[PDB]
């Protein structure tokens, strides 16, 4: 829950006024940090807009050298339908005392690639991954680079970015006709925070499993969550909905 | 590799009319990354909307939150159009008032 | 060492009288206020009153009052508590505790019980419960009043696996509780299972072999 | 006198969580505010007093606030021993009066119970009464429905029904409930059955047996 992640894109064939290659900073699950190959420079977000910083240009310095070996490592392919290359990078608090890295790349959606910490180097399997990681490994410093914020720069950030807030949502519990003879009911959690939460559904005080379970983020930071069971007409009033959440007591149960 | 869009329609806020609340149209767990979105009132394009960074979910999929704020009426009708490489026509997400 | 001992559990008719004492050890007794504290059975905590020996000042709740009388023995080092005209509603524990004017009590006594009804001290029957991988069995201990039991197994051996439920009250005016305990269905052959009852009011136990 | 509502009553945390455990008073006492720890069978124990100071041996991790009408008391990392009954209580203005208690429980998994069922002693018998007992082994959490058929008939008014506490290292609860007949009463039906309603099951388990 204490992590601190980059998400990086890079992309062969951008459409037209997109970037090639943009990056979005996480300390948990909120993004403090922008960057895109349209504007060049790393560009706070959300409340890290009011500052002094040494660390802004810090991070466009690193932020270029990703740009330029991410759009390096397509000309290492050299087959011709577009590619989409995504990186995962930092560190989180683990259960230990520890920082556990992450340091994974997807090629078209799934991974490839990953930087081992032990050797200090890229490697993978496919021999696409070969090939990008022999090309970055071609460059000095970079792995490095690399190697330096995974075990040291990460954490340490990490640790001083210790010196919880908490929403409960607001239920509704709505049935609507669905087919004939049959009826939908829909539990929904607006706005809550930690993004944690379990919706559940009970006929007679039984378990009725799970419902067909949504959530989606809020422009605030809060979230949204949504459950909905298919059920028989008239036996709908048999249902409860109940809700696990950190901002509550205990578990609430709603009503139609 | 491709993967379609899901599209979610939500308030920020339960819905009442009269009160100011926020529209989310919220695009999850598609591939490739490019995509279009538009926020829909009674038929065509809000122009005062405002979006998210494109990013991505574990297991590499992009998303992207675009909303709005408004405020509800009884009739006026609210959806999200979004369009993708994966979809033969750009789909249309109503917002329910139940939901 | 610092510590207040409280006299022992009591049983009392509707409309009898109680005096329970708290003997102050290990600190200065005429130095503090003694306050008394009451606890019905699943309830929350509420105030008596309080005593300071040295002024024999009084301060008391006006819910009770008009029947609880604090009074204090410099020369025994003790504190008295009497309530008078019991009901019912005045069964629970009641603490002694340590007080000054300006401070909560940090020092408790451990509580005295105190049941009113008109119930007779009974001793308890007990009862087999007998009936896959894991199998059940069990004791009733039935019909005992004035409360505690105690219950162990294999005279304490055996403690994993049991479980011994909260006392309820009939509407005879007696207790009854269950205790259990689950083992592996293999050792019904060769274990012998038993348990031990003890009700110290009515001054009898019971050994009860389960099969 | 000066009441003290404390709230929530209840609730359910893990190790390591932060919980926050409001009293408000119905008049302003000054911070003459304490807050105690109650575990069953033993007396309050005095953790801060003053609503801010920490009693010797109290762990830093617990910490009261507030003034005026409103006090709080913070667990900042919720440890195993913490899991109890907490009380504050003024004593600012006679009579003392405590809040209503806030019980603190440990959350986990939701667990179905195992049924048992035990037909009355041959020994009880005898009595002119028969107890028919029903188990509920190791469930969580602790809601849960037990009805008595007897051959069929469905029983009400004639069971009572006692819950433990969360276990030591199951955190889960178990609980009996009793089926009190008389003899004749007993020995003029057939099949005796429980039926358990609980949340972690898809339908109800039903224990039985026939007398014979």
């Amino acid at each position: 829950h204490l992590s601190l992640l980059y998400h990086l894109t890079a992309v062969s064939s951008p459409a037209p006024g997109t970037p090639a290659f943009w990056v979005s900073g996480w300390l948990g699950p909120q993004q403090y940090l922008s960057y895109n190959s349209l504007r060049g420079e790393a560009e706070p977000c959300g409340a890290w807009v009011w500052e002094n910083s040494w660390y802004w240009e810090k991070e466009t310095t690193d932020l270029r050298i990703k740009e330029k070996l991410f759009l390096e490592a397509f000309k290492a392919l050299g087959g011709k339908g577009p590619y989409t290359l995504q990186g995962l990078l930092g560190c989180e608090l683990g259960p230990d005392a520890t920082s556990v890295p992450t340091a994974k790349f997807a090629l078209n959606g799934e991974e490839f690639m990953n930087f081992d910490l032990k050797q200090g180097t890229w490697g993978g399997d496919w021999p696409e991954a070969l090939a990008i990681s022999q090309r970055w490994q071609q460059q000095d410093k970079a792995a490095n680079k690399e190697l330096t914020f995974l075990l040291f720069s990460c954490p340490h950030r990490l640790r001083e970015h210790l010196e919880e807030w908490k929403e409960p949502p607001s239920m509704r519990l709505k049935a609507r006709p669905s087919s004939p003879g049959f009826s939908v009911l829909t539990c929904s959690a607006f706005s809550f925070y930690p993004p944690e939460l379990q919706l559940r559904f009970l006929r007679n005080g039984l378990a009725a499993g799970t419902g067909q379970g949504d959530f989606g983020p809020n422009s605030d930071g809060s979230f949204h969550a949504s459950s909905s069971l298919t059920v028989k007409s008239g036996d709908e009033h048999h249902y409860c909905c109940i809700v696990q959440h950190a901002g509550l007591a205990q578990p609430l149960r709603v009503e139609l | 590799i491709q993967r379609t869009p899901k599209i979610q329609v939500y308030s920020r806020h339960p819905a009442e009319n009269g009160k100011s609340n926020f529209l989310n149209c919220y695009v999850s767990g598609f591939h490739p990354s490019d995509i279009e979105v538009d926020l829909l009132k009674n038929g065509e394009r809000i122009e005062k909307v405002e979006h998210s960074d494109l990013s991505f979910s574990k297991d590499w999929s992009f998303y992207l939150l675009y909303y709005t704020e408004f405020t509800p009426t009884e009739k006026d009708e609210y959806a999200c159009r979004v369009n993708h490489v994966t979809l033969s026509q750009p789909k249309i997400v109503k917002w329910d008032r139940d939901m | 060492q610092v510590q207040l001992v409280q006299s022992g559990a009591e049983l009392k008719k509707p409309g009898a009288s109680v005096k329970l004492s708290c003997k102050a050890s290990g600190y200065t007794f005429t130095s503090y206020g003694i306050s008394w504290v009451k606890q019905a059975t699943g309830q929350g905590l509420e105030w008596i009153g309080e005593i300071y020996p040295r002024s024999g000042n009084t301060y008391y709740n006006e819910k009770f009052k008009g029947r609880a009388t604090l009074t204090a023995d410099k020369s025994t080092s003790t504190a008295y508590m009497e309530l008078r005209s019991l009901r019912s509603e005045d069964s629970a524990v009641y603490f002694c505790a340590r007080s000054t004017t300006v401070r909560p009590p940090g020092i408790w006594g451990t509580g005295t019980t105190v049941t009113v009804s008109s119930a007779s001290t009974k001793g308890p029957s007990v009862f087999p419960l007998a009936p896959e991988s894991t199998a059940a069995l069990g004791c009733l201990v039935k019909d005992y009043f004035p409360e505690p039991v105690t219950v162990s197994w294999n005279s304490g051996a055996l403690t994993s696996g049991v479980h011994t439920f909260p006392a309820v009250l009939q509407s005879s005016g007696l207790y009854s509780l269950s205790s259990v305990v689950t083992v592996p269905s293999s050792s019904l052959g060769t274990k012998t299972y038993t348990c031990n009852v003890d009700h110290k009011p009515s001054n009898t136990k019971v050994d009860k072999r389960v099969e | 006198d000066i009441q003290m509502t404390q709230s929530p009553s209840s609730l359910s945390a893990s190790v390591g969580d932060r919980v926050t455990i409001t009293c408000k008073a119905s008049d302003h006492i000054n911070n003459w505010l304490a807050w105690y720890q109650q575990k069953p069978g033993q007396a309050p124990r005095l953790l801060i007093s003053g609503a801010t100071s920490l009693e010797t041996g109290v762990p830093s991790r617990f910490s009261g606030s507030g003034t005026g009408k409103d006090y709080t008391l913070t667990i900042s990392s919720l440890q195993p021993e913490d899991f109890a009954t907490y009380y504050c209580q003024q004593y600012w203005s006679t009579p003392y009066t405590f809040g209503g208690g806030t019980k603190v429980e440990i959350k986990r998994t939701v667990a179905a119970p195992s049924v048992f069922i035990f037909p009355p002693s041959d020994e009880q018998l005898k009595s002119g009464t028969a107890s028919v007992v029903c188990l509920l082994n190791n469930f969580y959490p602790r809601e849960a429905k037990v009805q008595w058929k007897v051959d069929n008939a469905l029983q009400s008014g004639n069971s009572q029904e006692s819950v433990t506490e969360q276990d030591s290292k199951d955190s889960t609860y178990s609980l009996s409930s009793t089926l009190t007949l008389s003899k004749a009463d007993y020995e003029k039906h057939k099949v005796y059955a429980c039926e358990v309603t609980h949340q972690g099951l898809s339908s109800p388990v039903t224990k039985s047996f026939n007398r014979g």
